[PDB]
């Protein structure tokens, strides 16, 4: 019934799958930020 | 070795390969048509029958059977 609708069957060649690495570190995947937040944190919470 | 010569009464048949060359490349009415004259010799054609389904299982490919 992977026949009749077509689908890949999961016997054979397609009992497994292929994936691609991306071979990236996590020096590039920062959450860059440079006085972003210091602005709104001081003064929400001072004598209040 | 000494070859046995001699003449033979042979003759020649029907079924030549000049009106048995038919193909098919895409969509109907193919373009190597053989002669219309076959009168129950309908020996499958250019189709892809449950027997030749259960050989490609055999060797376990799997995107041959999406292909064809």
């Amino acid at each position: 019934e992977c026949i009749i609708l077509g689908q890949t069957m999961s016997i054979g060649t397609g009992s497994f799958k292929v994936v691609k690495g991306t071979n990236i570190s996590e020096k590039d995947l920062v959450p860059k930020r440079c006085l972003f937040e210091s602005l709104s944190n001081e003064a929400a919470l001072k004598a209040n | 070795a000494y070859i046995f010569f001699g003449p033979i009464y042979y003759q020649k048949l029907k079924h030549m390969v000049l009106d048995k060359m038919h193909a098919r490349a895409r969509g109907p009415r193919a373009v190597l048509t053989r002669q219309p004259t076959e009168g129950r010799s309908r020996d499958g054609g250019l189709r892809l029958g449950e027997m030749e389904r259960d050989c490609v299982i055999a060797y376990g490919a799997s995107q041959l059977l999406l292909e064809r």
